Formats: C-alpha cells, sequence, structure tokens
RNA sequence: UAACCGGAGAGGGAACCCACU
C-alpha cells in the first residue's frame, strides 16, 4: 500500500520554457506530470514528499528539448493480490457491488459475496443484506474485503473483492 | 491510357487495371492499336508522340 | 608524409605486419560487425556468436549501423546546458 | 539521344519497398538516389556525423523497437492498450525503447533465423 | 455508342461493338486501327 | 509508447536454445502442417499464421495491435522428428569432436597442465585462440589418459556433407549420438576447451528445433490479383515442414529405420540447403520456376545483401540528379538549379512569429504554383497536405508548426559526382534559381569535381535538418575548404 | 576542478559547430535570447552574432579516452575564429 | 504475482518506508496546506483528495505523538514491515480475528503475546 | 447410422451420414451436404441443397417434390441421399464433431498447470504439472508440502487452479479468453474476462493456465474489441464483445445486437475530428465527460468515438458492454465543376490558347497547354471555357 | 412550427543484356 520511495523518472524541458527559474519551473512542471498517475511497477503515485536532486542538462542530438535526471522521494500505493483491506462502498448493483479503497475501485460479484448476504432492490437505498438483517451493507460504508485478484490495463489499477471467507464484511 | 476491369473472387466490384503514360512525359497521341494475340485475346497498342 | 607514415604504422603497430586481407582483419579482434563489414559477413559474425563476443561498439559504422550518432567527431562529445547563463537570459517576444 | 528532359527526375517522399522501408530505383516509379558506400564513407570523411545520421536513418527507414533490460531480445507491445510484454522474462518493467534501423531490425530476425542470438541489452 | 475503326489493308470503314472479335466485315484482317478524334486540336507555331 | 527512450552501450553474441526458441515462439506445439492457409479463412499453424504478423493491408497481427509499419512481427519454431545440424556448427563441431573423446565424452585434453595454464593466462579473454591452441595441442592424443577407455577413438572426417568416424572401422555420426556426447561434455569442460557456456552449449550447437520467421521476414505480394506469387523461403519452410510431418508420422507408426535414415539425410540437406543454396558437396535445390533459390547467406553475402546494399549503402530520397551546365556569371559558391526541381523539392521550416506572415502568404500560395508548400504538419504529428486544397480552417496557422516550403536563394545543398574519388568531390553550395531546366555551376567547382560537361550528371542532395544544414554550410562549404590537406 | 585541463583551451571547428547548428535550433524554435540583435529574422545570423559574442548558455562535455570527463565552459574556451 | 504472505518484491520496494492511515493523513494535510497557501499555484490531483479522504475517514491517531509511541511501542519489538502496517491499519481487538485477517501472523508470535499487543493499540488508540 | 468420408470427386474428405446399409455389400446410401453450384458458375464450399432454386436454374433436373435428381444421377431429399461404393468409403477413423452432429473421451494436459487428486488414499492432492502422455500419464506433481515425486494418470487428476489466478480457456465457445476466477463449484468455474468484464461458467477441463493475456483482435486478424464498424451504410456501430462466430455491437441509439463476421466492415475513424457538447468546449477522442442528460445521466466516461451529433462513451464502472453507452453530444459536459473541360486562355498573357483544366482552385485554374510542352497556372477571372460537352 | 454532415496512397520481384559515367 502506502510506501515511502524515492522514484526516479526524466523530464523533458521545451525551451521556449526556459525563463529565469529554471529550476522552479522544472519543480513546477514535475509536480504537475507525476501526481495522479499510475504504473504498473510502483501502481498509483499518490504524493512527492521531496525532490532529491536535479541532475545535469544533456542536448538531445537533433532534439531541441533537454531531458533532466530526475530522482525524487514520492509516497506510492499499490494493493496486492491476496490480501485483506478495509473499504468503502460507492454503489450497490443488480450486478455486484462496487467499492473504493482510496483511488483504488474493487468490485464483488454475488458468487463473491456470501449467498446470505441477498440484495432488497424494495429498499430505497441500495443496500446488501442477510435473512435476520443482522449485516446490511449500505454505500459509503467502512467493510472489508479479501482481494483475490489484481490485474491493470492502460495504466489503472482496479480490483476484484473476495468474501467467502470468514470476519469479512461491514466493519 | 489504357482502362481495364479486373473481375476479383456490398456495391463494390471488379478492381482497375489502368495502364498510364510515364510520369514527367507530355505530347499528344499519333496513333493506336487494335488487333488479336496468338492467344484470341484483344491487344491494344497505343504510341505517344512528342515534340522536342 | 604525415599521412603516409600514419599508414605505416598502424600497419605495423600490433607486433607483427598487416597485410589487408580478410586473413588478417579476421584475425585482429576489432569488432565483429567491423569484421562483418569487411568482405567476409556470414563466417566472422557466425563465429563471433560462436564465441559468445561482446561488443560496446566504440567504432564507427557500427554505430551508423544501429542508427545512431557516431562518435567520431561532430557528435564524438556532448553538450550540457548552463543554467547559470539561462537566467541571465532576457525574454524575447 | 541523350536528352535532358529525359535525364531529369527528383524525388521527395514516395512510396516504399514490401521487404524493406526503402525509396524506389528509377525514374519511372519515382525512385530514390542511393547514398552508397563509399559516399559514406567520404561523408565520414568530413565528419558531418549529424547529417549522415539523418539521411541514414530517419530520412529512409526509422523504426522503434521494444527490448527489454534482462535479456536482450525483442518483446512484443500491444500499444493501443499499452500491455508490454517480453516472452521468457514476463517482467514488464524492465523494458525500453530504442530507435532503430529497419533495415538492421530485419538483420537481426535474420540473425536468429540462423540461430544467431544478438543479446541486445540497453545499458 | 458503337466505334468507328478502320480496317487499314481494305482502308475502310466499319463499326465494332466491344468484346467482339477484331475482324473486317468483307475480309477479317485482324490488323486494324482507330480515326482521329473529334475533339478540336490547335497549335501555335513555335 | 510509455516506455523511455534508451541510448544504447554493449552487444553480445551467442546461439539460441532451443527451449528458448520454442518459448518466445508464438506458435504451441509448433507448426505441423504443410498447407500455406485455408481455402477461405487464413489459418493457424500453417505456412502462415495471423500470430506470425500481420497479413494484408488494413489488416491487424493477432499477437501485437500493430499494423503493418506498428506491427514489428513475431516468430515461431517447428519441433523436428530427428535433431539435425548444418554447417558453420559442422566445422565447429567437428573441431570440437576432435578435441573431446568419443565415449565416455571426458575432457582428454589434461587441464592440470601447466601449458593448458599458460595458455589460459594468454588467452585471457581470447576464445577463439584458446580453443585454436587447446585443438593443436590435443590433437595428437589418440587415447584416453580422465578417460577411462582405452581406445585409440576415431578420426571424424568429412565426405561432402555427412561425417563418419572411422577406429584405427567407419561409422555414420548419428545426430543424436552428436547431440548426447555434447550433452555429456561438462560446463567446466566447456569452460577450460574455452567458449562461454552461459551464452552458448555445444549441445545448443546441436538443434532440434527450427526458428520461424514473420512475414515481415518473408512478404506476400499480389501482381494483376492472382495473389499466388510466394517466395522460396515459404516454398523451402513448406518441404521442411512437410517432411518433418512425414519424418513424424514415419517414426509413430512404420520406424522400418532406413526409410528414417534415407529421408533424415533428405531432411537434413534441405536444412543445408535452407542455410546455404550453393554447397561445395551437394547440388543447389531446383524450382519449377526455373530460377536458383535464395538463401540467406547468399541474401548477405551479395553487393545488393543487406550488409552492405542495403546497410552501408541505402536508398535514400531528397535527392535529385540531373546534367549540368557551365556558367561564369555566378560566384564560385552558388549553384542553380531548374524550377522544375525547386519545386519537387521541400525544406522543412519551423513556424515562428518573425516569418509567420511570410510562411502563411507561402501557404495560401500553395503548391503548383513556384513560392508555396504542399504539406503542413501540426505540433502533434498531424500531417495535412496542400496539393488537395483543405478548408482555410486547417489553412489558418500559428507557431511552431511544420511547412514543407519550396527553398529559395540562399540555401545550402550538397553536391557531388560518383565515384567520390576525392574527399574534395562533394562540396556544399547556395542553391539558385535560373530558368532553363539544368543545374548551374561553376568551372572553379568542375576542377576538384573532375567535371567536363561531356554528358556527366550531378547528385544534389538537400539536408532537412537545420543543425545538418548549418554544419554542411559551416565545414564542407568551398572557401573553408579551398585547400587539400594531402 | 580548474588545474586538471589537460585538453587545449582552443575550441574546435567541430564545437563551434555543433554549437552554432544546436543554438541556432532553440533560436529557431523561439527560445529566449540574451544577445542584443539589430533586426534578423533568421537563426542562422542570430546564432553566429551570439557565437562572436560568446556568450552562450552551453557548456560542452569533452570525454576524454580514460572514461573520465571535462567540462568547458565557452567563456573560458578561447575562439579560434 | 505476489501475495501477502510469501511477499516477494525487490530490494527498492522492501526498504519502502511503510506508512500509516493516520501519517498519511498528517502528511497529506500538510501537503495540502502547502498547497492551499502560496497561491498562483496549481490545484493537487482528485487522487490527492481521494487518498486524504480515504485516510482521514480510515485515521486510527489523532495525535502525532500517539503515532510516533504507537510506531515505536510496535518498533522494538521484531516483526516484519508489511505485517506491521497492516495490524496498524486493521486494529483488530481479537487475535482470532488478527490470525484470521492475515495469515502470515500466524506462529509468527505467541497468541496471548499478539493478544497482550493488540490490548496495548486499543488501550493507546484515539476514541473519539 | 454412421459416418464416412469420400475418398474421390469433388466431394474428398466430407463427412456423410451412411444412413441404411444395402446387404449386398456393393454400396450404402449416404446423407451428404452438396458441394454444388446449381448449374451457375460451371458450364465449391458447403452448403444446404435449395430444390426451389435448381428448379428456377433448370438444366438437369426432375422434381419429385422432397426427392430430385440432379447432375448425372446426383439424388437428393430433402440433402442428398446418394449410394456410394464400400471401398470408396472409410467407415473407420471418422468422429464427427457437435457441429457435424447438428448438421445430420479426451485428455490435454500441459505442464506448468495445477490438478489435484480427488480419489485413492492420496486424496485431495494439489501439484504441477511436469510431463504428459497418451491416456495412463504417470505424472510427476509438485505437491505443496511434499517433496516425494508421485504418479497419477489422467483420470485421477482433476484441473483444479486457486483462486484468483489467470486461467485461459483452451475450446469451446470461450475459446481465447482470459480471465480471473470467481467461485469454482465441483465443475462449474465461473470467472470474469478481461478484455470483456464478462461472466463465463466453463468446466475445469476446459480451463487451462498461462501468462500471456488476450490480446483483442478477432480470429481473422482484421477487427479488435471496442471497434467501430458499420452496420449498414447510414448507422454505425461498435463491436463490444467478440464471439466465436460473431460479434455483439452497439448500434448507434444504445440497443445491443448481434451480427456476423462479414456482415459489417471497417469503417475508417476520424482522429482528428471535433464535436461540441453544447455548452461550446471542444470534446476529442480519450476525453472524459460527464452525462449528465438522456437515459445515462449522471454518469461519466472517456470519448471512444465521434458522430457529427453523437459520442461512444468508455466506462469501467458500468459493468454492461464494458462502460461502452452512446448518446448525443449536446447532453455531455467536460471533466469542381471546372474539372474536365476544354477551356480556352482568351485573355492576357495567353491569349488564345485551348487547354484541359487538370486541376481548378476557388481562384485559379491549372491549365495544360496544347502547343507548348508544359503546364501551367492561370486565373479563372481570365478563363474561358470554349467547347466543352 | 424542424436544422449546418465528405470522403487520396500507391503494390511485385528476379535475372540477363545494352548504353552512359
Ligand atoms: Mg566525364
Ligand atoms: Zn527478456
Ligand atoms: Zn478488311
Ligand atoms: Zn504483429
Ligand atoms: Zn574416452
Amino acid at each position: 500500500m502506502f510506501y515511502h520511495i524515492s522514484l526516479e523518472h526524466e523530464i523533458l524541458l521545451h525551451p521556449r520554457y526556459f525563463g529565469p527559474n529554471l529550476l522552479n519551473t522544472v519543480k513546477q512542471k514535475l509536480f504537475t506530470e507525476v501526481e495522479g498517475t499510475c504504473t504498473g511497477k510502483y501502481g498509483f503515485v499518490i504524493a512527492v514528499t521531496t525532490i532529491d536532486n536535479i541532475g545535469a542538462g544533456v542536448i538531445q542530438p537533433g532534439r531541441g528539448f533537454v531531458l533532466y535526471p530526475v530522482k525524487y522521494k514520492a509516497i506510492v500505493f499499490r494493493p496486492f493480490k491476496g490480501e485483506v483491506v478495509d473499504a468503502v462502498v460507492t454503489q450497490v448493483n443488480k450486478v455486484g457491488l462496487f467499492t473504493e479503497i482510496g483511488p483504488m475501485s474493487c468490485f464483488i460479484s454475488r458468487h463473491s459475496i456470501p449467498s446470505e448476504m441477498e440484495f432488497d432492490p424494495n429498499s430505497n437505498p441500495p443496500c446488501y443484506k442477510t435473512m435476520d438483517e443482522d449485516i446490511v451493507i449500505q454505500q459509503d460504508d467502512e467493510i472489508r474485503l479479501k482481494i483475490v485478484g489484481t490485474r491493470v490495463d492502460k495504466n489503472d489499477i482496479f480490483a476484484i473483492g473476495s468474501l467467502m471467507d470468514d470476519y469479512l464484511g461491514l466493519v | 491510357i489504357i482502362g481495364k476491369t479486373v473481375t476479383l473472387p456490398r456495391r463494390y466490384t471488379k478492381r482497375d487495371c489502368s495502364t498510364f503514360l510515364r510520369t514527367s512525359e507530355t505530347g499528344i497521341v499519333d496513333q493506336v492499336m487494335v488487333t488479336l494475340n496468338q492467344e484470341g485475346y484483344k491487344f491494344c497498342k497505343i504510341r505517344v508522340r512528342s515534340v522536342r | 608524409y604525415r599521412h603516409l607514415a600514419l599508414l605505416c604504422d598502424t600497419m605495423t603497430c600490433r607486433g607483427h605486419l598487416m597485410a589487408i586481407t580478410r586473413h588478417g582483419v579476421n584475425r585482429q579482434d576489432t569488432g565483429p560487425l567491423m569484421k562483418c563489414s569487411f568482405e567476409e559477413t556470414v563466417d566472422v559474425l557466425m563465429e563471433a556468436a560462436a564465441h559468445g563476443e561482446s561488443d560496446p561498439m566504440k567504432g564507427v559504422s557500427e554505430n551508423i549501423m544501429l542508427g545512431q550518432l557516431a562518435p567520431a567527431g561532430t557528435g564524438c562529445f556532448d553538450l550540457l546546458l548552463d543554467a547559470e547563463k539561462c537566467k541571465y537570459g532576457m525574454e524575447i517576444p | 539521344k541523350h536528352m535532358v528532359d529525359d535525364k531529369i527526375h527528383s524525388r521527395a517522399r514516395g512510396p516504399i519497398q514490401i521487404l524493406n522501408r526503402q525509396p524506389m530505383e528509377g525514374r519511372s516509379r519515382d525512385g530514390g538516389l542511393r547514398f552508397g558506400e563509399m559516399e559514406r564513407d567520404c561523408q565520414i570523411a568530413h565528419g558531418a556525423a549529424q547529417f549522415l545520421r539523418e539521411r541514414l536513418f530517419e530520412a529512409s527507414d526509422p523504426y522503434q523497437v521494444h527490448v527489454c533490460n534482462l535479456c536482450g531480445i525483442m518483446a512484443i507491445a500491444n500499444t493501443r492498450t499499452h500491455t508490454y510484454e517480453c516472452r521468457g522474462c514476463r517482467n514488464k518493467t524492465q523494458i525500453s525503447l530504442v530507435r532503430m534501423p529497419y533495415a538492421c531490425k530485419l538483420l537481426f530476425q535474420e540473425l536468429m533465423s540462423m540461430s544467431i542470438a544478438p543479446r541486445m541489452m540497453s545499458v | 455508342q458503337p466505334m468507328i475503326y478502320i480496317c487499314g489493308e481494305c482502308h475502310t470503314e466499319n463499326e465494332i461493338k466491344s468484346r467482339d472479335p477484331i475482324r473486317c466485315r468483307e475480309c477479317g484482317y485482324r490488323i486494324m486501327y482507330k480515326k482521329r478524334t473529334k475533339r478540336l486540336v490547335v497549335f501555335d507555331a513555335r | 509508447s510509455a516506455c523511455p527512450l534508451r541510448t544504447i552501450k554493449r552487444v553480445q553474441f551467442g546461439v539460441l536454445s532451443p527451449d528458448e526458441l520454442k518459448r518466445m515462439s508464438v506458435t504451441e506445439g509448433g507448426i505441423k502442417y504443410p498447407e500455406t492457409t485455408e481455402g477461405g479463412r487464413p489459418k493457424l499453424g500453417g505456412l502462415m499464421d495471423p500470430r506470425q504478423g500481420v497479413i494484408e493491408r488494413t489488416g491487424r497481427c493477432q499477437t501485437c495491435a500493430g499494423n503493418m509499419t506498428e506491427c514489428p512481427g513475431h516468430f515461431g519454431h517447428i519441433e523436428l522428428a530427428k535433431p539435425v545440424f548444418h554447417v558453420g556448427f559442422l566445422v565447429k563441431t567437428m573441431k570440437v569432436l576432435r578435441c573431446v573423446c568419443f565415449f565416455c565424452s571426458k575432457l582428454l585434453v589434461d587441464s592440470n597442465n601447466p601449458k593448458i595454464k599458460d595458455i589460459l593466462a594468454k588467452s585471457k579473454g581470447q576464445p577463439k585462440k584458446r580453443l585454436t591452441h587447446v585443438y593443436d595441442l590435443c590433437k595428437g592424443k589418440n587415447i584416453c589418459e580422465h578417460g577411462g577407455c582405452g581406445r585409440y577413438q576415431p578420426r571424424i572426417r568429412r565426405s561432402g556433407l555427412e561425417l563418419y568416424a572411422e577406429w584405427k572401422k567407419k561409422i555414420l555420426l548419428s545426430p543424436e549420438r552428436v547431440h548426447e556426447i555434447f550433452k555429456r561434455i561438462s560446463d567446466e569442460e566447456c569452460f577450460v576447451l574455452g567458449m562461454e557456456p552461459r551464452y552458448a552449449r555445444p549441445e545448443w550447437m546441436i538443434v532440434t528445433v527450427l526458428p520461424v520467421p514473420p512475414l515481415s521476414v518473408r512478404p506476400a505480394v499480389v501482381m494483376q490479383g492472382s495473389a499466388r506469387n510466394q517466395d522460396d523461403l515459404t516454398h523451402k519452410l513448406a518441404d521442411i515442414v512437410k517432411i518433418n510431418n512425414q519424418l513424424r508420422r514415419n517414426e509413430q507408426n512404420g520406424a522400418a529405420a532406413h526409410v528414417i535414415a534415407e529421408d533424415v539425410k533428405l531432411l537434413q540437406f534441405h536444412v543445408a540447403t535452407m542455410v546455404d543454396n550453393e554447397l561445395p558437396g551437394l547440388p543447389r535445390a531446383m524450382q519449377k520456376s526455373g530460377r536458383p533459390l535464395k538463401s540467406l547467406k547468399q541474401r548477405l553475402k551479395g553487393k545488393e545483401g543487406r550488409v552492405r546494399g542495403n546497410l552501408m549503402g541505402k536508398r535514400v530520397d531528397f535527392s535529385a540528379r540531373t546534367v549540368i551546365t557551365p556558367d561564369p556569371n555566378l560566384s564560385i559558391d552558388q549553384v542553380g538549379v531548374p524550377r522544375s526541381i525547386a519545386a519537387n523539392m521541400t525544406f522543412a521550416e519551423i513556424v515562428t512569429p518573425f516569418n509567420i506572415d511570410r510562411l502563411q502568404e507561402l501557404v495560401r500560395r500553395g503548391n503548383s504554383q513556384y513560392p508555396g508548400a504542399k504539406y503542413i504538419i501540426r505540433d502533434n504529428g498531424d500531417r495535412i497536405d496542400l496539393r488537395f486544397h483543405p478548408k482555410p480552417s486547417d489553412l489558418h496557422l500559428q507557431t511552431g508548426y511544420k511547412v514543407e516550403r519550396h527553398m529559395c536563394d540562399g540555401d545550402i545543398v550538397i553536391f557531388n559526382r560518383q565515384p567520390t574519388l576525392h574527399k574534395m568531390s562533394m562540396m556544399g553550395h547556395r542553391v539558385r534559381i535560373l530558368p532553363w531546366s539544368t543545374f548551374r555551376l561553376n568551372l572553379s567547382v568542375t576542377t576538384p569535381y573532375n567535371a567536363d560537361f561531356d554528358g556527366d550528371e550531378m547528385n544534389l542532395h538537400l539536408p532537412q535538418s537545420l543543425e545538418t544544414r548549418a554544419e554542411i554550410q559551416e565545414l564542407a562549404m568551398v572557401p573553408r575548404m579551398i585547400v587539400t590537406p594531402q | 576542478a580548474n588545474q586538471k585541463r589537460i585538453t587545449t583551451p582552443y575550441m574546435t571547428k567541430y564545437e563551434r559547430a555543433r554549437v552554432l547548428g544546436t543554438r541556432a535550433l532553440q533560436i529557431a524554435m523561439c527560445a529566449p535570447v540574451m544577445v542584443e540583435l539589430e533586426g534578423e529574422t533568421d537563426p542562422l545570423l542570430i546564432a553566429m552574432k551570439e557565437l562572436k559574442a560568446r556568450k552562450i548558455p552551453i557548456i560542452i562535455r569533452r570525454y576524454l579516452p580514460d572514461g573520465s570527463y571535462e567540462d568547458w565552459g565557452v567563456d573560458e574556451l578561447i575562439i579560434s575564429d | 504475482e505476489e501475495d501477502a504472505s510469501q511477499l516477494i518484491f525487490p530490494k527498492e520496494f522492501e526498504t519502502a518506508e511503510t506508512l500509516l492511515n493516520s501519517e498519511v493523513h498528517m502528511l497529506l494535510e500538510h501537503r495540502k496546506q502547502q498547497n492551499e497557501s502560496a497561491e498562483d499555484e496549481q490545484e493537487l490531483s482528485e487522487v490527492f483528495m481521494k487518498t486524504l479522504n480515504y485516510t482521514a475517514r480510515f485515521s486510527r491517531f489523532k495525535n502525532r505523538e500517539t503515532i510516533a509511541s504507537v510506531r515505536s511501542l510496535l518498533l522494538q519489538k521484531k516483526l516484519h514491515k508489511f505485517e506491521l502496517a497492516c495490524l496498524a491499519n486493521l486494529c483488530p481487538e481479537t487475535a482470532e480475528e488478527s490470525k484470521a485477517l492475515i495469515p502470515s501472523l500466524e506462529g509468527r508470535f505467541e497468541d496471548e503475546e499478539l493478544q497482550q499487543i493488540l490490548d496495548d493499540i486499543q488501550t493507546k488508540r484515539s476514541f473519539q | 447410422k454412421s459416418w464416412v468420408r469420400l475418398k474421390r470427386g469433388i466431394y474428398k474428405d466430407d463427412i456423410a451420414q451412411v444412413d441404411y446399409v444395402e446387404p449386398s455389400q456393393n454400396t450404402i446410401s449416404l446423407k451428404m451436404i452438396p458441394r454444388i453450384d446449381y448449374d451457375r458458375i460451371k458450364a465449391p464450399p458447403q452448403r444446404l441443397f435449395d430444390a426451389e432454386k435448381i428448379r428456377s436454374l433448370g438444366g438437369d433436373v426432375a422434381s419429385d417434390g422432397d426427392f430430385l435428381i440432379f447432375e448425372g444421377n446426383r439424388y437428393s431429399r430433402k440433402f442428398l441421399f446418394k449410394s456410394f461404393a464400400m471401398s470408396a468409403v472409410i467407415t473407420e477413423g471418422v468422429k464427427p464433431t457437435l457441429s457435424e452432429l447438428e448438421k445430420f473421451r479426451e485428455h490435454n494436459f500441459q505442464p506448468g498447470d495445477n490438478v489435484e487428486v480427488c480419489e485413492g488414499e492420496l486424496i485431495n492432492l494439489q501439484g504441477k504439472i511436469l510431463s504428459v502422455d497418451g491416456n495412463k500419464i504417470t505424472i510427476m506433481p509438485k505437491h505443496e508440502d511434499l517433496k516425494d515425486m508421485l504418479e497419477f494418470p489422467a483420470q485421477e487428476l482433476r484441473k483444479y487452479f486457486k483462486m484468483g489466478d489467470h486461467v485461459k480457456v483452451i475450446a469451446g465457445r470461450f475459446e481465447g479468453d482470459t480471465g480471473l476466477i470467481v467461485r469454482v463449484e465441483e465443475n462449474f468455474v465461473i470467472l470474469f474476462s478481461d478484455l470483456t468484464m464478462h461472466e463465463l461458467k466453463v468446466l475445469p477441463r476446459d480451463l487451462q493456465l498461462c501468462s500471456e493475456t488476450a490480446s483483442g483482435v478477432d480470429v481473422g486478424g482484421q477487427h479488435e474489441w471496442g471497434e467501430l464498424v458499420q452496420l449498414d451504410p447510414q448507422t454505425v456501430g461498435v463491436i463490444v464483445r467478440l464471439e466465436r462466430e460473431t460479434f455483439q455491437v452497439l448500434n448507434m441509439y444504445g440497443k445491443v445486437v448481434t451480427v456476423r463476421h462479414q456482415a459489417v466492415t471497417r469503417k475508417k475513424d476520424n482522429r482528428f475530428a471535433v464535436a461540441l457538447d453544447s455548452e461550446q468546449n471542444n470534446i476529442h477522442v480519450k476525453d472524459i465527460v460527464k452525462v449528465i442528460d438522456g437515459p445515462h445521466s449522471g454518469r461519466e466516461g472517456e470519448i471512444r468515438h465521434l458522430f457529427r451529433s453523437f459520442a461512444f462513451l468508455h466506462c469501467k464502472k458500468l459493468v454492461e458492454n464494458g462502460g461502452m453507452f452512446v448518446c448525443k453530444t449536446r447532453h455531455l459536459v467536460l471533466a469542381n465543376e471546372l474539372i474536365g473541360q476544354t477551356v480556352r486562355i482568351s485573355q492576357g498573357p495567353y491569349k488564345g490558347y485551348i487547354g484541359v483544366v487538370k486541376d481548378a482552385t476557388e481562384s485559379t485554374a491549372r491549365v495544360e497547354l496544347h502547343s507548348t510542352c508544359q503546364t501551367i497556372s492561370v486565373d479563372r477571372q481570365r478563363l474561358t471555357t470554349v467547347g466543352s460537352r
């Protein structure tokens, strides 16, 4: 999940954006692109704490833009397959349960939810519930769920939750 | 110069086989020729005249 | 005499004679793709591959066939931007 | 019979061959001129390295290819969905993109066809 | 619509429709010619 | 396109191991059908597969999402019914065979020797030299010393393509036997014989799988709608897979072993033809078209080959060629070119606010008028042409665009005559426009050009990049190189 | 350090050609310019005026053949032209 | 690819320092404070605000000194970094629930010792 | 009631159903699919017999209701019913498939897969596949907490996979798909496929484990997933799901239909097209817009396609059709004659010339002259159109 | 009581001979 590790990413500086404040302009630029992005190796990019160093400028042969090798300490998030995290439900539907773990979106099938944990369309808020109405999972409710499969597509991380195992449900 | 249609194996048909005069040559067609080959197929011959 | 003596000393610099043949230039280990760019290609590459040969391509034509910039003058060195004179740079419009 | 009208021609980015992404030959197809071996060597002697590089790589057959940092082999890439994979590695992280001549790339497939392993590591 | 053609050795005129054998009507001669266009031609004297 | 760009440092050369070959092959279980394709659809497991690469125009590759240019090709593997060896590896194989024992597959060189230590110390990093030295010293060994067997070991020599081992009795070298003893060759034995074990192996010298390249390597072309034009590489691949299927079926059911040996010999001849069509020991293959088949060794050793006719010297655009004409009324640094050449030749220009009005003027004047442009290229890479006259919304311009504009006076061009006997034979010049259609230049430039106007035509290249134009201007220019160094 | 200056301070024709071309390139795609101009449109003339002014914001990394590199700023680089 | 228990990852991923829900909350509130100050500044990402909301609603300790006390008191004992972070995020009151949620914690410590550690965590938790 | 394949003729290597067996041991009656062109091309793919069509074409044909005789005593009923030779048919080793059954065991274990033992003294034991043989494999499994190397046949083994892994379908309707499983029952395994987040219920025998995910392209290599094609020349559609012989396609109005592989044709996509969403800000492909009006009001997604007033949108949170919903653009918010005609240059420097217009512009035109071996440019104001058609 | 839709990449190749530099 949340890990405080240094990252290195190459930044391309457009020559028309040299200006007086080279370092400040490059730092503001880097805070623009690197935040909010995702990658397969490191997951979601949450926050960048410090810029560790700024490398020497190298002019590419035949290309105007100059490249600065910049390393920086940052905070990243990476969910683990086969690992349980508490979650908050976004929406409950005919097709399944939709929930959010921070920025990461997880989906639960009705074959992943317990069979007793069954949906009531007659209820005005869409919610899963039991026969005895003891466990009721509503939208924006703190639940726990076992993540069983993680996959990434177009630099977007989303997961599938599992609740056949015991001690899984609303917190 | 010569337009031909070749039937291939919706609203689309035989392909184009159009033999052109070569690029960057100008002038006038002086005379043309239609005959048959030894096979029996039609056979055309077009001469291009160009004053220099 | 500069070029003539340079030719002769590059001929004799390996401790022995160097006739300009495949029979010598294959024996000097001066780059497998130099050897391939010589008149014999498949045998010298095939022996380099058979013996497991490493090459950092410090040549010229190897850089050329890889398509990148050959470090043989006008491209041998690197260019570094100066942020101090860049911040001395006045705006233009 | 040597007429200037019959002899003059010029080309600006016409067709490309099926086997290699290179210009045509002969002015009938608006052919391209062969920037030959000894001309390349004499350009080297002049020292116009950037001019020779642009004449030899991107004005003829520029390409981009992915190679992983573990083993110097070709890796496949579905760039529409941005899934980059090296078989035999399953890494998909220690990978890089390089600019590659089309002819030398086809040379690399010929090498592996002759069971040559041009292990081409990025670093 | 049919083409106006010239036999050559007969120096005669005939009418030819498409996808027909290229033969003269009275002699069947294979060497066969087409007439000048009706579209106008001019030439400056240079 | 998320991968960062990198500059290159090093290359390693080895042999491909068969397990890695069948791993990175996209074909699973190989291909085992001698048909090229099905009657109606492309076929999977035939000679051509969509898994190998994109097949037709406006189509998609099965493995990757690329198309023609964006599809870089995919490979395959064919498991052989019998292992087989080929030339080059055959010669190195028989060298290693004379180095190694026959029965116990021991080192036979007795590496615990001061001579062996001296050879290693001298050839610290010289594998072929080490191999030659150890083969020369180990040629005179005969019996084993270590090696348990007391036999004299057979002399192994080639008869045409096949190899025979004769004891002080002659037998055929079975490829299975050669593969077995190369497998029994130890790793330390391989290292002390002096060839790198991690990248190559003696049992990798023998191969049991055929790597098959994609349709980029073997193109399929259509002519007059027939689409039957397939290359000799595809034909020989079909022959290889047909014979491999025949051998596999025969070893599955018949196993009379005489047809097996004879068909294995023909399959070995076929893969030897795949390596090189021309062999001193066996006749070349034959096609019904009457032409000899073209092998890859020929395809690279030729003067039109990849290494020379496609790598050292390759076809380039941006290069006119025409006959010349003396003209003394212009300076020594200037060359006059025809209007048609100047109109059919382009030059790239950056749109800057300093000249944005003049570039806009040139753009809406456009192609087919002499001062004009034919292509406009945006910042994102959108290429818009001017010859089909797009809408004025497209004709509107902003700073930073790419203009393929016709050149005017002052631009720098390079200019030569083949053969370039001397380095003075290609000079930079400033372009200028004259009405009649030929190159116009100076006699002071003819004198180094070896040019004498009896029908000799010159070539004219124009660089596109501005820095290349500047460096040509400042290095190869006639006043800057008035005087030769030689 | 300022003492280990093995290569000559005379900057070469190759160096001046490369810096002139690249300077003309960012002048062409409109990076800010700090030499005063008398009114010119072409980046070639702007770049040669910069080169004769000797005020380029670029320092050259020369690769000495041992493996080490040395930096040479254009201000302390004496021009052969 | 990697499971939570067997936990294979590179040495950079191992030396990556984990963060609490409350630690992420205080760091992200700090960074949001510098984002709010120094105007004419580009705002932070919607991912940053979603993470801030999630870690604010899942924060366990509202005091930085309390956070440091929890981290030191779970630090002197021998536990894995990932299991330590998971235990700090979950805060289970029962060792049975803790070992059911984390299978890698089974056999790492004694049952009564783990229950005592969880009880200490519950006592030193900041309750609202 | 058996199956054979013919040896000679145009019907070589085709499945034929032996219906009646004559006791004379000379010929047997076969029901077979005719590979005929109904006397149209000859003066051939398999297709159903068309008695009405062959009666309309005429020729050698005899009509007897459902029974018919054509083209050299070829007998058909309702399906050819013709006698064929015992030596010309092959009665052993045919094994028709399910498609041939509709018209008229196996073991596949691969190394790297996990299989479990469900019977014997070694019950419920999961181990990795190392080798495979024909019927009795005698496998070498890598069991958990067991370094000893056991032996098991394919009949004893069952392809059991752990929860949450990439699984592949070797054959069937769902073949070529990759996904993550949901719940493993005793025979039914349910998975969400990766390219189409869709529920597939497949058997463990049909399941397979591999590391290469779905490529997202059809079997023919022509159309990818989430693609744009032409249902008909007025309405375009988006292939949202690939199927073994078909495509599930969302239409222009939000209806999901199923079309054939060859029914739709690919259309060129304008990647630089522009659209307006009634609030006057430009929107393009791969742009995030919120749908605030219409049937999908209150939603948000990325633009996949643009039509001149319409937009095709992708949402991951919508599990239906891969989030693919289509709506009009106006309910979204951001988050010549002179060609080929003889003309005369009758005023100016080229006065009195006759030319042919090859290109015409808004202001000028190109004229290829008839006298000078040269083509020039001349203004439409100075142009004059004499002659023509 | 109804309203501004637009469309351009190419297709072999391989050999021999001649001519020119
Ligand atoms: Mg001459
Ligand atoms: Zn790899
Ligand atoms: Zn007649
Ligand atoms: Zn491909
Ligand atoms: Zn021995």
